[PDB]
Formats: structure tokens, sequence, C-alpha cells
């Protein structure tokens, strides 16, 4: 389904509350504290793009990705391994954006080849896992997601509300890549895509030194929730400018809450 | 659901867009004309930012006061006009 | 992945052995799957081919799952079994399917009137939420009796159902055969990698005209030369040359008026070409509908059922 | 179940 988001399954269930995200995330603050729980989700949206870099994926794919490894909100991070988590959910939403189904080997080829080369330090031992580890491991996500895979993205409104400005040249890449780094934080499961499409759109208008107040007056929707939107962007933006992996990651996952066998 | 609030039925920006995110039928779009090279080579689809369109770039500076105090023009200024 | 997770998902889980009756009298079979009638401890309960998740399944959940009309199927609980990995999914049950009514047959014109309406109509809104069937058959096409809610046609069986909001990669790059050789478009069948929403058109004018005749219209370069006998050939798209007034006398064949209002319609569902092809829209604006009988929610309209009900395997 | 006027505009759908 597409062409109707307030009828959706995706807006229908799926958008959260921040009390709820609040409450639900407190089984995982028991062992770790906001700061390290904001870095290590951090790092593992990175992880699960390189993946999906290295099979030379597109981006509404690996975007889906993320969506979907955004089955944390609701259960524990000790229930799964998150480094079984990424590829099976990239595995899933190639699946269903009809892409085509990536081969076994191919992908663990791909998994073990890009954790030994970009995240050794995090990982200093090997991949050990089977693909039907991960054909189970994707099994239970279908059976208690609910059964919704379709996610919508803010790049169609991005792409519309630029068209309609008129200028595509100076504003698209720094619109493309605001909305890229939003992703890291929880606003995908808060608030509808074309309040984010607005809130990045915003800031690449601003940061370039264009005139936008008389397009953004004519628009008639709520002014205070894209006030949020900036708000928390800004926050990503200053929180990641003195935030290393390699200095810290090797530490929060020493700390990390393994599952028993 | 009765919590949430829904755009469906408040076109954004009348004059020119219509509802925020719903997507009517265009009878003009690029997914029904049927060139010759489309036909053959199939759909051609390219990447909607020249380049690198996964990669992000954070290390470009922002200055958090110049965006509020735009943002804070915008507003009054639409509270001015309305 | 520790054991009390699973021992609470188990807990929370529901068996479906243990809830219906789905052992035995099954009621139909083909390359879907398997579809038996079940009731709690009447539905329609179908088990996927082939063990885990395939292409077919993973579209079939991800599509039923946000499209809901009165003319289309919908799924009202999926069960998932990790003993040996398949899926299970639970339809309302349709006693009638569209083909048992054509065998019976070899009827009245309001039914067939009524039956193209709503099935147009049905298209119309898949067309809306931009999603492509794929595949029109008559064996697809099922129609309730005696419960409810009379007649009320529903469209199912969209395994090959896809998404052509916007493709990733060419939509014949991934599928090369899309639909039974018997309702396959021209343009398809000429090799076109890029097709648009027109071919479900051609499939439900086929259909029509079927039912028109209450014979297939088409009947098996296999089905091409049927193609170019029934309707003549285009005097007026790649393999051109590799290729190396019919339509009047074949419709009076079968004892229908070549003046009238049902034959234009028929005659402009079905052309050479995408772009003079109407779409769904247009197709009620057809004042066909507005002369007498006038189409009607119910398609028995009060008369008894003489088909009967679906038989065992 | 006769409909004069409804027969030149399709149904909207279930909705919500």
């Amino acid at each position: 389904m597409a062409g109707n988001f307030w009828q959706s399954s995706h807006y229908l269930q799926w958008i959260l509350d921040k009390q709820d995200l609040l409450k639900e995330r407190q089984k995982d603050l028991k062992f770790l504290s906001e700061e390290e729980y904001w870095k290590l989700q951090i790092f593992f949206t990175n992880v699960i793009q390189a993946l999906g870099e290295h099979l030379k994926l597109r981006q509404q794919v690996i975007a889906t990705a993320t969506v979907y490894f955004k089955f944390y909100a609701r259960y524990s991070l000790k229930s799964i391994d998150p480094v079984l988590m990424a590829p099976t959910c990239v595995f899933l939403a190639s699946k269903v954006e009809e892409f085509g189904v990536v081969s076994n080997t191919r992908l663990i080829a791909a998994a073990t080849s890009v954790l030994k080369t970009r995240f050794s330090y995090a990982f200093p031992k090997e991949f050990p896992y089977r693909m039907n580890h991960i054909l189970e491991c994707e099994f239970y996500l279908l059976e208690l997601m609910d059964c919704c895979l379709i996610v919508y993205h803010p790049y169609r409104p991005l792409l519309q509300y630029v068209q309609d400005m008129g200028q595509e040249d100076m504003l698209l890449p720094l619109a493309w890549r605001i909305v890229n780094d939003t992703y890291r934080t929880d606003l995908c499961l808060l608030y509808p895509p074309f309040m984010i499409a607005l809130a990045c759109l915003h800031v690449a208008c601003v940061v370039q030194q264009k005139d936008a107040r008389q397009w953004f007056a004519e628009l008639s929707v709520d002014m205070e929730k894209i006030l949020e939107i900036i708000r928390v962007i800004l926050k990503l933006y200053e929180q990641w400018k003195n935030f290393d992996e390699r200095k810290e990651m090797a530490t929060i996952l020493s700390k990390m809450p393994k599952p028993k066998p | 659901a009765f919590g949430i609030l829904s755009y469906e039925h408040r076109p954004l920006k009348r004059p020119r867009l219509g509802p925020p995110d719903v997507y009517p039928q265009d009878p003009k779009q690029k997914e029904d004309e049927l060139t010759a090279l489309n036909v053959k080579q199939g759909f051609n689809n390219q990447p909607a930012v020249s380049g690198d369109e996964h990669g992000s770039a954070k290390n470009v500076s922002f200055n958090p006061a110049k965006i509020s105090s735009n943002f804070s023009s915008i507003i009054a200024e639409k509270l001015r006009c309305n | 992945m520790d054991y009390d997770f699973k021992v609470k998902l188990s807990s929370e889980r529901e068996r479906v052995e243990d809830l219906f009756e789905y052992e035995g009298c099954k009621v139909g079979r083909g390359t879907y799957g398997h579809v038996y009638k079940a009731k709690r401890k009447d539905y329609a309960l179908k088990q996927i081919e082939g063990t885990g998740i395939s292409m077919s399944a993973c579209r079939e959940i991800a599509l039923l799952r946000e499209l809901k009309h009165p003319n289309v199927i919908s799924l009202q609980k999926v069960f998932l079994s990790h003993a040996d990995r398949k899926v299970w999914l639970l339809f309302d049950y349709a006693e009638h399917d569209l083909w048992h009514i054509i065998k019976f047959h070899r009827l009245p014109r309001g039914m067939v009137k009524s039956l193209l309406y709503q099935i147009l109509d049905g298209i119309h809104y898949l067309h809306a939420n931009w999603v492509l069937h794929r595949d029109l058959k008559p064996a697809n096409i099922l129609v309730m009796g005696e419960g409810p809610e009379r007649g009320r046609v529903k469209i199912a069986d969209m395994g090959f159902a896809r998404l052509f909001n916007s493709p990733l990669k060419p939509l014949a790059d991934l599928d090369p055969v899309v639909v039974t050789f018997w309702y396959r478009a021209p343009e398809l069948l000429l090799g076109a990698r890029h097709y648009t929403k027109a071919i479900d058109i051609w499939a439900i004018g086929c259909i029509f005209a079927e039912l028109l005749t209450s014979e297939p219209i088409f009947h098996c370069h296999d089905q091409l030369d049927r193609i170019f006998n029934v309707m003549g050939f285009p005097a007026d798209m790649p393999e051109h040359s590799t290729l190396m007034c019919s339509l009047i006398k074949y419709m009076e064949k079968h004892k229908v008026k070549p003046d009238s209002k049902a034959f234009h319609l028929l005659q402009k569902l079905l052309t050479m070409d995408p772009i003079k092809r109407i779409t769904s829209e247009q197709a009620m604006q057809d004042p066909y509908f507005l002369e007498d009988p006038l189409p009607t929610s119910d398609v028995f309209a009060g008369c008894q059922i003489p088909y009967p009900k679906r038989e065992f395997l | 179940t006769m409909d004069r006027d409804k027969v030149g505009i399709p149904t909207d759908g279930d909705s919500h």
C-alpha cells in the first residue's frame, strides 16, 4: 500500500509516544546510562549502513532495514544479539522492497568481511552464525512485529517540496544527507515523515543562506513540532561532535548484556 | 487512536499542494509513459542526488543560534500575516 | 537468543491445530498452496507452499495487511509454526468461485452486469493504492453465498501482486512470467520489460468476454496465433520483425449482437496499444451499466443459487 | 437494491 499514509498500518499502530519509549527502555537502562545506550544505537545504525553499502544496496532498503531494527523499542536489548539483528533485518528489508533475495554464502561473506575490515576493534572474534540462525530470527521478527512490512520514508515528501520550491541543485544534497543523518535518532518512530522532511529542508535552506521565509509562511501545519524536530537534530549534531567509535565502543560492548545459552 | 491528529483531509499549501503526504493518481507521471528506450532497457532509475547518496556529511559547521533566530523570525512573520 | 524469551513467546502464542479443525476436508489445491475449510474448536485456512517465507508469501503478507475493501479479500489472522517453518493464513470463507459458475453453465444479464461493475470498482480501488495485481483469472474471483452478505465478489490470491510506486529494478528483471498464457497481455507477450498498469485492464476485458460468451475466447507463438486470429493483425514493442473484422464475426458466432452496448465496451477494452486502452475509472462512466437492468449490490437479487457448494478433494 | 445516482462514482472504500 502506498499513497495514503493516514490509513496505513505504519501510522495506526507504529507511531509511539515518547513516554512509551522511555517506559519500555528502563530494562535496557538498568545496565547502561542513557548516553551509552544512545551511542550503542548510533554505532549499530552505522554498522547496518556499512553492511548495506557493502552489498551494493540502495538507500531505501537500508532505511527500511534501519526502521525494522528500531524491534528494540518494545523489547529488551539482551533478548537477541544485535550483531545478528543487523544482517537479518537487512535481508528482510531487501526481500520486502522487491530488490531480490541475497545469496546465503554472499550474505555470510559480506557480513564477515565487513566485521573484519571496519569493526574489528568492536568484535575481536569472527562472526559465529549460520544462515539457519538468520532464517529463524527473521521468522521470529516477522511473527512478533505484527506483520507491518511497509515503511514510509521522508524522501518522497522531500523531493516533492524541493521540486515545488524550484531549487534542486544547491539544496537537494544537503537535505538528503540531513535525512540520512536523522535516522540515528528515534524521530522515525515519533513523527510523520513529512514533518521530518520539512525540518530537514528548513535546516538545509538555513545553512546555505537562502531566503525561505516566504515559502514557509504560506504552508499550513503545526509550527511547534517542527521546532522540536530541529532541536532533536541539533542535539544529535552537537553530541556527535565529541564522540569517537574506536575509543569507546570497546568499553561499551564490554558492558554489553549478553543473552544466556 | 483518538489522541493523534491526522492531516488527511487538511490540504497543505492549497494553491500549489494538496494533502501533505497523500499521493493521488497523477495522469502525467513517469510510471505510465512508454518511450522507445523505456520498453527496451527497462525503467531507467537514476540516483536522486548525484554522487554519493548514501554518504551523510556531519563535518560542516552548524550555528544553532542563527537557526533559532531564523525560525523565530519565520514564526513571528507568520503570526503577523495571519 | 535465550530460552526464557522462547518459552514466553510460546506461552503467548496459540497453536493453529489447537483452535481450528483444519485437518482433513481439503477444499482447494493449487500452486499457491492448500486451502481447507476450518472452524473454531467458517473460514478458509491457506497453507503456503515452501518451507519458510518466500517472495509470494512476503508479498501476500505485506499487501493484505494494509488493504481493506468490501470487494477485496481480507485476512483475519496469521499463524506461524516454528516446528516446520511454514505460514498459515485465515481468510473468510468464500463458497462460490467464478470458475464454478462458468463450469456449471457449460445466465441473467443483470448478474454479469453487476459482477463486471464490482470487479471494475475493486480493481480501480487496487490501482488507487498504487499496486499491480499482475494476475487476473476466473479462478481468482470468489462470490459469497447465503451469508450475512450476498454476492459481493472478492479479489484474492494476489501472491504475484507488486507495488509499482517506484521501481528500483525493472519489473521484468525479477519475474519473466507474470500471469498464465491464457490471459497474458500482448504488451508483455511482445517482450516488454517495463509495462504499465493497463495489463489488468486487458485481463478483465478478456474475462468479461469469457463470461459474455460462456466460453474461453482465447484457447490453446502458442497464444500469439490465437491473439492475431481473434481480432486480426495490427496494420495501423521489441522483436517487431522476429514474430514473422475477425472480432465481429467471432462475437456473432456466439449469438451476440454486433450492435449493442456491451460489444462497444468489450472492443474498447482490448487494444494492441497501452496508450489508447481505457483505465479503470472510465469503465464505470460507460453508459453500458446505465441501461436497464441497473447493476445491483446483490448479484443473485433474491434468486436461489443452483451452483453446488465447493467439493472436497 | 437500486442505486441510480451511485453508478457514476466508485466506492471510496472501507476506510476506518
